[PDB]
């Protein structure tokens, strides 16, 4: 017989930067 | 169980009976009318509301078989098992008799259909959504589900002919908490002291299982008060003592002040000490503050006689250690509404979109558990005039003041909650934030007199030994421009 | 269930029986080729299944019904052999119709899937369907929620050729649903279906059977709470639907795709909306007759504007409109702040926004509310896309699905914005967002007119003047008025209760309806000590140099 | 232990966690100390795998559900409470929660007690000193 | 190794990390080395995954818990201590952080002397006058 | 290469990586050639993700370590050096720095690249060498 | 435009990029005064992105050789306002200037899947508006 | 075509390209015909995939190993221009593309299909060439 299996790894985020002017 | 054991919920109760009971106990009535009753609902509520307790009671009360599956419970290892399992399940339930199949936590089942990417989980939303609805779907059968978050289920599943009516199990009323009340203490013994109205009363948020908290811990704390004169009595314990306990409105009143509600477990504020006596001066700011918070939640006869709305928000402004964190203190330890002490930029966060999720949390507590008293600390943190940073984090902070504009006033209702804040720069608040109906009321804190001065000084000195002879008129006459801090 | 019960799809219904009943039964003249299989899809609860029956009740042909996730097994290659072996019968038997619902389980595009026994199955049944003697005329019935989640290798000349787009009915196919579901229950005389499906709006196939079922549960409820019936044959004959019972369901009913988007009820009507006369009659001008009156768009040939932009100082009713347009307009309504939508992950803010467009196309007509849209709709700007181009991903998004709405999508986006300086000009350009209304400060008599719909529900004193605070609040906006009049609310509460505490303290020591029955002079006289303006001047120095810029 | 439940097949997980809860119960009124929760409960609604908020389903079912619980306590231990779903925050699967937090001057000396009573120490010492100038030490 | 007991499937790290620790406990008292332990276990909170936060509470329940180490000695080697879960900085996780910094002068001539031990040397060069010249160099 | 190796799947580029450095080191010794190393170094500060992280200690464990390599060198390739790790470029990995960065060289490149065809008689490699002065091979 | 350091010349840059690669093509230049303003002096921070936006126009549309053969179009309702730097000779040098007829036909042109009247003649309100546009 | 190199068994994608390229290689100089190159290069970018990355690693290698004696051509047909590997579209494999944006096809079209029907006798299959513009296929 045959089996099945679970993965789950991970994914991708986004950040957010500060900058500053002159 | 029974159906007297559910309550707070009258409604929803009679929804349920109905789909439960008519087309069980009155089948020609449906023949006559001509069509089918419908055979599905699906039951959503925050937790601890008494979803599975009228799951519970259902069962014990209908005569018929009753099946139930836990959410994970159905899946396996082999390849196209949990298939067979809701297969057989559901079989067997039509094959044997009209019965009622209940879903417990239906969210680990139905996983949107869309966002999954587990080919088996799509198998089994399928394997569901076939044997609820399909060549020969049912014949007298009808399913009850419950879920915490109904909008984590695949559309398919939430059609007609699948879960035709959605039941709201909600936050009870101040009736509901006293029908809670009175189910709860009722095989309990409790002195004639016992006021179930006033717990009522002052109870604001507890949901059910939160009733239930308070119950058990009044008893603990009965029991804990009367084994301290006998000594620990392991082999045995005499009939004197195990008579008479007798749960005091003392012990209600305690074991109500240490407990919160659930939904605002996790935004509990540190417990502070403070008093109206322990506030010097601002007489008229006080009773302002006092008729607009207590009217609402004491007095709403007369608000829906007139048929208007009460004031919400505020905003005390004025020089820094005036005393209005000082006032906001005293609101949190004096007013019986809940307090969500947040401070200015405490909810902001490196990520996209974070801060205004934040944000959202934060007052759907505050909405949740009503009436509900929230402290925005330096709202000229987060809350500025729109445009004016030339270099910005993409517009994070305009997006932060708009999410706050939508949500204290938007498609929202009117839920008691009063918005508080403390700035000393009121220059920096953007305009919109302080349009009446979102914070109406600027109330200006200004220095100390001298008869002001003269009360924040016996405030102060209120649990400090004093040589008799002192005086403090004179301090008061020499300090002219000074303020609480100094 | 006969080809007579599904209705108002009368011209996909005719394709069906075209494409695989009259090919079925006399091959001669399509030789002198029909497709070995045909697709169905469309939003969900629109008679795919009720069609799959009714051809396989009608023709006698054999059917042989193969539910998609229901083909695998736990043993080894146990799957492969029920497939085969269920297409080999529906050969070996007769020129049988075979029908694989929910085929997702069987095809998921084979992209993102990454088993093996899937892969195994997808692939044996391309080769079964390349495997079909054009002499047998078999065809397979094929039923898909979601049609985009489908193998594309499927989607080729041979393999169903021909898509039929079971969409929403109109106006006479809701009438004719109705029909076939009210047709064997006993409807009272005293109702005419016209003006439920007039009504009926983004209803689709079941949810009209929803609506029916629960008029039928309503009058059976009023029939026996009442009564107390507790076997009664007096009450059994004496059921009948009425009215009163199909308008309740309507009230408390709601279209399946705009089930998880319900909106907390506010009830607002046209009168509460004091002032602004010539705007709510110009927003009457744009929302119905579109909606309402087909014929005058197609006489005048000129395509509607699709969108308004609300501008204006704060407090002066821009919710307020969106709240009586949501109420009182006769069509769906899904209600949308800027920053909801806004998510940290990667694709998932396009997705929300897809999804809720994709909503709103579905309960076709609707009015999407975005409220606030100086939050998702920013200037460009020089932001350098430091969240990764977020924003500008999802303007651009934005941009594309309110542009490709057509004549029959018919979804009217309305704008409400406090600072309109931070609006990305690109949605001002025709096509998208034409027109922009401009809501002013109150008048004197526009003041008075809100007073008045303010204190309708008020219990006010008989001798009492509302011009003269009319004519004091000059600058004043909505929003303060409404603080005046809870402040005075508020004092007469306070005095009530006083009153009742003095009362009670030298009765302990029957009661009228209340020791202050009115709103009184002296209320209003304090109440309008603190009525501070809302808007400075600057503010609306800075909207009357936009206005007069437009 | 926290981690020790997860394995790699689809839906062993929690029948893990069924064979232990069983276990529990099927023996006399047990406890069950479940060690590190911050790894096998977390918010459903912030996390965006699939095992994770199974298991998580099947702890607050079996936690409390139909027939709930016969006389089996759960004891849990964490370093963060408010990385925790909220539905395990109440009562009747989490009611009481207790605040294990850093001592005090007497706590320190008692730790001290305790700690130094099974060596051979020397005549010299005076332990309140020590409790004393230890400000932040947790024990 | 830090990445080497990393996997994709759900549960499958946290059954290496207990692998290896068996073994190691099984036999005669023994020395466990995690070498570049940053990779495995920087800070809980700070971090999006899942798989990271269930080998770090494994980490912590190996080291530290109900019957945890019995003649088992576990070493570490990391460049960024500050980048680590602030739990595994404790005493009975990682008793003392030995601070392996660059040497001294002498430091720097023992170094040069062992290192020059295997190749043939000239009698003119002095090592003595190398060491004192490099500063900065290190091992 | 660089953006080959990586992958989203968790402890699936280090496994690649694993089973190349062992396929390396089974067969004889080899030259390892690993292309745009600048992508998976992103020097552990800088960056937010975890595979990244995850990789660069690999190839730290890789290079250096008990038993780390068996007489195997290996060749990194890179346009800017600076976004690399102080660990990556220590003794023993990438001790040592090659700059390759004029005309007789472009002129031993036309010549080499010219050899096997029959161009000409009079085509003069001067002008060729000359005007282009911003070629780099 | 982009209130940044780059990003509103990058615009630009791969605005005339995509022009290049799609040889031959029009890049009609809506509303020139908008963009120049005849950069000369402001003094501030939209100075300098005008200045520099006019650097990046001006070298990105003197590079083109007789290759590539792009052709860039403008409009404008005021001319006193564009930048003399872009109306030097070498750059963009031609000057087209643009009635009751032309009136006429756009309003005959507006009006042509229409449903009109017949009776009805538009001469008189082509006669009636003289000083008028398109647009209204 | 694409996604005809699939089988269960493991490297099954890899030796039938090799098996394509030597048969093709071995028989005679000829041309190979790749239709749908966008199923086996999925721009190595968005995929997750690892036999994806393989077998584009095994059709790079396979395309970059043809010497002067091999005499061997490839033809690729794709449908969008813009899901392509630059890598693929490098200077070795795919330089000389064709932007292929007729009625006579159009007519041939016509009269193969329609030829197997009782058509008419009153028919003009060159106006229905003509009045058609845009279809194809
Ligand atoms: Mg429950
Ligand atoms: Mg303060
Ligand atoms: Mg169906
Ligand atoms: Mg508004």
């Amino acid at each position: 017989a045959a089996a099945a299996a679970a993965a789950a790894a991970a994914a991708a985020a986004v950040a957010v930067a500060v900058a500053v002017a002159a | 169980v029974g159906y007297d054991d559910i309550g707070g919920c009258r409604k929803q109760m009679a929804q349920i009976r109905e789909m439960v009971e008519l087309p069980l106990r009155h089948p020609q009535l449906f023949k006559a009318i001509g069509i089918k009753p419908p055979r599905g609902v699906l039951m959503y509520g925050p937790p601890g509301t008494g979803k599975t307790l009228m799951a519970r009671a259902v069962a014990n009360e209908t005569g018929a078989f009753f099946f139930l599956i836990n959410g994970p419970e159905v899946m396996s290892k082999m390849a196209g098992e949990s298939e067979s399992n809701l297969r057989k399940a559901f079989e067997e339930a039509e094959k044997n008799a009209p019965a009622i199949i209940f879903i417990d936590e239906i969210d680990s089942i139905a996983p949107k259909r869309d966002k999954t990417n587990g080919e088996v989980e799509r198998r089994v939303v399928s394997q569901l959504l076939t044997l609820m609805d399909g060549m020969k779907a049912r014949s007298n059968v009808v399913v009850i589900a419950a879920t915490n978050r109904p909008n984590s289920i695949d559309p398919a599943l939430r059609r007609f002919g699948r879960f035709d009516r959605e039941v709201d199990i909600g936050i009870p009323d101040a009736t509901g908490r006293l029908e809670v009340l009175r189910i709860h203490t009722k095989n309990m013994k409790l002195a004639d002291d016992v006021d179930l109205e006033a717990l009522a009363a002052e109870t604001h948020g507890y949901v059910g299982a939160d009733i239930a908290s308070l119950c058990s811990e009044a008893a603990m704390q009965q029991i804990r008060e009367k084994m301290d004169l006998i000594d620990l009595d392991e082999d045995e314990i005499d009939a004197e003592v195990l008579d008479s306990l007798g749960v005091t409105m003392d012990n209600f009143r305690f074991a109500l002040g240490n407990s919160n509600p659930s939904a605002l477990r996790e935004t509990v504020v540190e417990s502070v000490n403070v008093t109206w006596d322990d506030v010097g001066g601002l007489d008229e700011i006080k009773e302002e503050l006092k008729e607009t918070v207590e009217y609402p939640v004491l007095h709403p006869d007369q608000y829906t006689k007139f048929g208007l709305s009460p004031s919400k928000g505020v905003l005390f402004y004025g020089p820094p250690g005036t005393g209005k964190t000082l006032l906001a203190k005293a609101v949190a330890t004096e007013v019986s509404a809940n307090f969500i002490s947040v401070k200015g930029p405490e909810l902001l966060s490196m990520w996209y979109g974070e801060s205004e999720s934040n944000i959202r949390d934060i007052f759907d507590k505050a909405r949740a558990a009503a009436p509900t008293v929230v402290f925005l600390d330096e709202l000229d943190s987060i809350a500025k005039a729109r445009g004016g940073s030339l270099g910005d984090a993409g517009g994070a902070s305009d997006r932060v003041v708009n999410q706050l504009l939508t949500e204290m006033d938007g498609m929202n209702a009117k839920k008691n909650v009063f918005v508080i804040g403390a700035t000393n720069r009121p220059d920096q608040i953007d305009p919109a934030i302080l349009r009446p109906g979102r914070l109406d009321q600027l109330i200006y804190v200004p220095l100390p007199d001298e008869n002001a001065r003269l009360s924040i000084l016996n405030a102060q000195l209120r649990k400090t030994p004093l040589e008799p002879g002192l005086e403090l008129t004179a301090i008061a006459k020499a300090t002219q421009g000074f303020s609480g801090a100094d | 269930v006969g080809y007579d019960d599904i209705g108002g799809c009368r011209k996909q219904m005719a394709q069906i029986r075209e494409m695989v009943e009259l090919p079925l039964r006399h091959p001669q003249l399509f030789k002198a080729k029909p497709p070995r299989g045909v697709l169905m899809y469309g939003p969900p609860g629109t008679g795919k299944t009720l069609m799959a029956r009714a051809v396989a009740n009608e023709t006698g042909a054999f059917f042989f019904l193969i539910n998609g996730p229901e083909v695998m097994s736990k043993m080894a290659g146990e799957s492969e052999s029920n497939l085969r072996k269920a297409f080999e019968e529906a050969e070996k038997n007769a020129p049988a119709i075979i029908f694989i619902d929910e085929i997702d389980s069987i095809a998921p595009k084979r992209d993102k899937t990454n088993g093996e026994v899937e892969r195994r199955v997808v692939s044996q049944l391309l080769t079964l369907m390349d495997g079909m003697k054009a002499r047998s005329n078999v065809v397979v019935i094929a039923a898909t929620n979601r049609p985009n989640s489908i193998d594309p290798a499927l989607r080729r000349f041979g393999r169903f050729d021909r898509e039929v787009d079971i969409g929403i009915p109109d106006a006479t196919g809701r009438l004719e649903v109705l029909r076939i579901h009210t047709k064997n229950m006993k409807l009272a005389d005293d109702v005419d279906l016209e003006a439920l499906a007039a009504e009926t709006h983004g209803y689709v196939g079941a949810d009209i059977a929803s609506l029916c079922s629960e008029a039928a549960m309503q009058q059976i409820r009023e029939k026996m709470d009442l009564i107390d019936l507790d076997i009664d044959a007096e009450v059994l004959d004496s059921l009948g639907v009425t009215m009163d019972n199909f308008r309740f369901a309507l009230g408390n009913s709601n279209p399946s795709a705009l089930r998880e988007t319900v909106v907390e009820s506010v009830n607002v009507t046209w009168d509460d909306v004091g002032g602004l006369d010539e705007i709510k009659e110009e927003l009457k001008e744009t929302v119905e007759y579109p909606v309402l009156h087909p014929d005058q768009y197609t006489k005048f040939g000129l395509s509607p504007s699709k969108g308004v932009l609300f501008y204006g100082p704060p407090g002066t009713g821009k919710t307020l409109l969106a709240k009586a347009v949501a109420t009182e307009v006769s069509a769906n309504f899904i209600s949308v702040k800027g920053p909801e939508l806004l998510s940290m992950w990667y694709g998932e803010s396009e997705s929300n926004i897809r999804d809720i467009f994709d909503k709103a196309r579905a309960a076709a007509p609707t009015v999407v509310f975005l409220d606030e849209l100086d939050s998702i709709a920013k200037a460009r700007g020089g932001s350098l896309g430091d969240a990764g181009g977020a924003s500008d991903r999802v303007v651009n998004q934005l941009l594309t699905e309110m542009d490709g709405m057509n004549a029959k999508k018919n979804v009217f986006v309305i704008g409400a914005t406090n600072r309109p300086d931070q609006i990305d000009p690109a949605i001002l350009r025709p096509g998208r967002l034409d027109q922009l209304i401009y809501v002013p400060l109150p008048d004197e008599n526009a003041r008075l007119s809100i007073l008045n719909a303010q204190l309708r529900k008020t219990p006010l004193e008989p001798g009492l003047e509302l011009t003269a605070i009319a004519k004091a609040t000059q600058g004043f906006s909505g929003a303060d008025l409404l603080y005046i009049v809870q402040r005075a609310a508020k004092y007469a509460i306070k005095d009530s209760i006083e009153a009742h505490r003095q009362h009670e303290a030298e009765k302990e020591v029957e009661p009228e309806v209340d020791p202050v029955p009115y709103i009184t002079k002296e209320h209003f006289a304090e109440a309008m000590k603190t009525a501070k303006r809302s808007v400075s001047d600057a503010e609306l120095r800075r909207y009357e140099a936009y206005s007069q810029q437009m």
